[PDB]
């Protein structure tokens, strides 16, 4: 049993014209804690930013410890009605608290989004899905009607459906639809459907396999030269490209584990100046992968790759 | 002949929104008692004004009205629309020189913001909250399809467009 | 001899979904000075406040003291829009610092934006612009009154004032202001201000060098081998990493000479998961263009980068 920790944040006054100053100071405060580690992280939008941007000051008065941690930002940033999130763990126990920039008034209507199946999805996990997220709807009284339908009349599945609160106050609401994998691939159109007592009217999306001409992938995986300082990070890059529709899945495959998601970077798909689209990924790798196995391999699944839906190149760093 | 009379003048609504047909002409007859026509069939009501209070989309088609006189007044026409922005007119047809006010509504008294008013293509005018056109001099060429885009709740709606037609009296 | 004590107000904070919280705090803190009597009080609008509505506390460390005073405000009082003053008497001279309700830069739903230079204009041309750029003002006679200032007072040149109205109805006002190099390199801020007589109250928007740390950037050139099929085009891909600020110009060359910007497609710059940014270039090649000279350079123009703002990389599609 140990006294309950709290958090809260002040921020930076703009002066007497009410004009922000050019740098915006936002101050979490810890007050009076069992004395013990602490760590204090600062989220932008829910992403961790580099610690080197802030401080962090910790005092002990008798038996009861204090922590003040301060973060500087630009006047644009807080200008763009980013939120930020101050995250403190204390001995295994996380406490949070959260600001925007202040206003006025906050309107925010209903906005909904309608995604198609990822090819990795489709074709390696034989187990395609589409998702309706419907964001930015006030939580006004009652639950939000969310129905799927296909344009042929043919049943749907039984759909799965998950309400989160965020940050900024609005409720997320997400519904994943599995789809047949035949049915997708010989062109059915999905429809989301969005109703609520108050809303004006029905909100609809609609998604379908494109119907434009395809070509399939080129692969071309690089590594960086070793250089000072870079010694044990040896960052390799992937560019996909002149592949046709636009929808394409990359991974990466390191001695036969598929690694996850989240260490790679994927750039959104462009149009090349002739035909195509291309992507690049790019993946920060550590000494002890490649000196595990130095072979890494880069995966594209895509609609129109042959034989089955995949191409992959490898390459090793040392050569 | 008894005229139909519209409060508010606007033929075009919402749904759930209220109207009254009020209808009335030279007094030759004295006012005793009157017949409505929703659709062709008659209408249970004989008060001179008949609330249509919240707006079902059954409550669209053509309106009528009379009274004991022996030929009826013209097929007044309310259209009901569900939809974001709704650019309602107060008449569809005008003689030259008569007031025409133009007024892009939004669902339940909402503020539509960054409103622009569109004739035949064109970008008629534009303000940063809503407002009314009015124009007391239709002339022969403002007969155009006219549509307002606004922006609700920070999202962009179009209205449906509309075609309207001045004559030359 | 005078002993400055510096003044600074903070502030409460509004909550994720920016509502005002039912009561504000104030927090005056006077930091870092040379003991003494020290006095507190707090104006609103002018008027002493009641003692009791303010309490004081003052600590030291080393030699130097600090000094706070915490303010409780009704949330209809900081709404109120008055002007609250914090009065700090040291040694019997007075210092003060004021603070009232702030203002959201969008009064009848105008938007302005504010450039900063860029990299190529700054150390390659050294002629550096900025660009103000007012959008969604009426297109209502009477001329808006456009001002360029800098906070320190230091003199401006004329700027390119131009407007003109859209396909849509509104009208754009956009200036384009020539700046000294060494001012921004120094961290000048400049301020755009626009007034218009349908508005309220002036609108204002302020830009100035950023305020994190440097970081020169890594470059990364390769040429694609060749796909069968395509024997006159090849693709480069040109990877820029590592860099700090964000703000960054990338081109190409070839013959000497800098090939047009729509030759080249180059992504926008996206943190990396450790320290800076990257982006990546492509750049797609015809036969004639390598026969007659296989060497291309991508160049990189980045603040950080020495000893002139500027690293290059030349790659060979051959070897
Ligand atoms: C309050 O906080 C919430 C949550 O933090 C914010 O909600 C965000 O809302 C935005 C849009 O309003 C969302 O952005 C959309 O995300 C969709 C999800 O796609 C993901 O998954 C697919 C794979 O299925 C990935 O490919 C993709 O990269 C995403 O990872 C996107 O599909 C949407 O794309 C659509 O818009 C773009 C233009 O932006 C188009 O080019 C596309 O073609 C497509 O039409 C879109 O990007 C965001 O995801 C929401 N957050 C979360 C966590 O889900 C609220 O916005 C915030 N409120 C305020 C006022 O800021
Ligand atoms: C009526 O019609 C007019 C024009 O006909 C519309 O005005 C447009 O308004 C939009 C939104 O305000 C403008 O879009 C803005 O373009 C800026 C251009 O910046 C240049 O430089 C950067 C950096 O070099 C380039 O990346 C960029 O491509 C341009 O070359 C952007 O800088 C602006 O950025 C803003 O949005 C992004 C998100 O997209 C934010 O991250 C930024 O922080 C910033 O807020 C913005 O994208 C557009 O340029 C205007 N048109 C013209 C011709 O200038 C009116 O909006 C329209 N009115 C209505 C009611 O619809
Ligand atoms: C009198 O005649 C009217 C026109 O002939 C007629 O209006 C029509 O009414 C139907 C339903 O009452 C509307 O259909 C609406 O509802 C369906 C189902 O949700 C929607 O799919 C439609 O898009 C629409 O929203 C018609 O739109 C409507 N027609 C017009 C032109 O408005 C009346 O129903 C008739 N009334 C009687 C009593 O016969
Ligand atoms: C419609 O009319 C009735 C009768 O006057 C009124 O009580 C009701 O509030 C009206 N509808 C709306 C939405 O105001
Ligand atoms: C349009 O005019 C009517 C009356 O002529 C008025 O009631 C309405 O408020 C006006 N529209 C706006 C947006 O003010
Ligand atoms: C109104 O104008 C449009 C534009 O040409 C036209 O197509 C439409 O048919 C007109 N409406 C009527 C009822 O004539």
């Amino acid at each position: 049993d140990f006294t309950p920790p709290t958090v809260k944040i002040l921020q930076s006054s703009c002066d007497g014209g009410g004009h922000f100053p050019p740098t915006i100071q936002l101050l979490c405060l810890v007050s009076g804690y069992t004395p013990g580690t602490i760590n204090i992280t600062w989220l932008e939008d829910g992403q961790v930013m580099d610690v080197d941007l802030s401080t962090a000051s910790t005092t002990q008065e008798g038996e009861l410890a204090s922590t003040q941690s301060e973060l500087t930002l630009s006047q644009k940033h807080w200008l763009s009605d980013r939120t930020y999130t101050c995250q403190v763990t204390y001995q295994g126990h996380t406490f949070e608290d959260s600001t925007k920039k202040c206003a006025d008034s906050n309107p925010r209507g209903v906005s909904a989004y309608l995604s198609r199946p990822s090819p990795f999805d489709l074709f390696i996990r034989k187990s395609p899905t589409i998702t309706c997220l419907v964001v930015d709807l006030a939580p006004s009284k009652g639950t939000v009607n969310l129905t799927w339908s296909r344009a042929s009349g043919k049943p749907v599945n039984h759909s799965t459906r998950k309400e989160e609160k965020q940050r900024n106050g609005t409720l997320t609401v997400t519904s994943t639809l599995p789809v047949g994998t035949r049915d997708w691939i010989e062109g059915e159109t999905y429809q989301c459907r969005v109703t609520h007592p108050h809303l004006p009217r029905a909100l609809m999306r609609s998604t379908t396999k494109t119907s434009g001409p395809r070509a399939a992938p080129e692969v071309y995986a690089f590594a960086t030269p070793e250089w000072p300082g870079s010694r044990d990070k040896r960052t390799l890059a992937c560019l996909i490209q002149n592949f046709m529709p636009e929808d394409i899945s990359v991974q990466w495959l390191h001695n036969e584990v598929q690694l996850p998601d989240a260490r790679h970077s994927t750039t959104q798909p462009r149009k090349t100046k002739g035909s195509g689209f291309f992507v690049f990924s790019r993946l920060e790798v550590t000494r002890a992968e490649w000196e595990q196995k130095d072979e890494f391999i880069c995966r594209a699944v895509h609609e129109a790759a042959s034989p089955s839906q995949t191409v992959q190149r490898a390459v090793s760093s040392v050569a | 002949k008894p005229k139909v009379s519209l409060n508010p003048p606007w033929n075009r609504i919402f749904k759930g929104e209220n109207v009254t047909l009020t209808c009335n002409g030279n007094n030759f007859f004295e006012v005793s008692s009157t017949k409505w026509f929703h659709n062709g069939s008659l209408s249970e009501e004989t008060n001179s004004s008949l609330n249509i209070v919240n707006a079902k989309f059954e409550d669209s088609g053509e309106y009528k009205c009379q009274h004991q006189q022996v030929n009826e007044s013209e097929p007044v026409y309310l259209e009901v629309f569900s939809d974001w922005l709704l650019l309602q007119a107060s008449a569809e047809v005008v003689m030259e020189g008569q007031p025409l006010f133009l007024r892009c509504h939004g669902w339940r008294n909402w503020d539509v913001y960054k409103v622009i008013y569109y004739k035949d293509g064109e970008a008629l005018k534009y303000w940063y909250e809503n407002h009314n056109i009015s124009i007391t001099n239709a002339t022969v060429e403002d007969s155009g399809t006219y549509y307002c885009t606004g922006k609700v709740w920070q999202l962009d709606y179009e209205s449906e467009p509309l075609n309207i037609t001045v004559i030359k009296a």
